C-alpha cells in the first residue's frame, strides 16, 4: 500500500 | 512504496512517469566518430 504502481 | 517486494518500479511506473525508460541514446548519434 504505497498503489505507486 | 512499501519496500517489501520490487521497490522502485513501483516508485515511477505508474501515473507518477507512465514508466520511462527513455534516454537510451537518444542522442547516440554517435556512427564512426571522424
Amino acid at each position: 500500500a504505497x498503489k505507486x504502481x | 512504496i512499501t519496500x517489501i517486494s520490487l521497490c522502485x518500479p513501483g516508485c515511477k511506473x505508474g501515473a507518477l512517469m507512465g514508466c520511462n525508460m527513455k534516454x537510451a541514446x537518444c542522442n547516440c548519434s554517435i556512427h564512426v566518430s571522424k
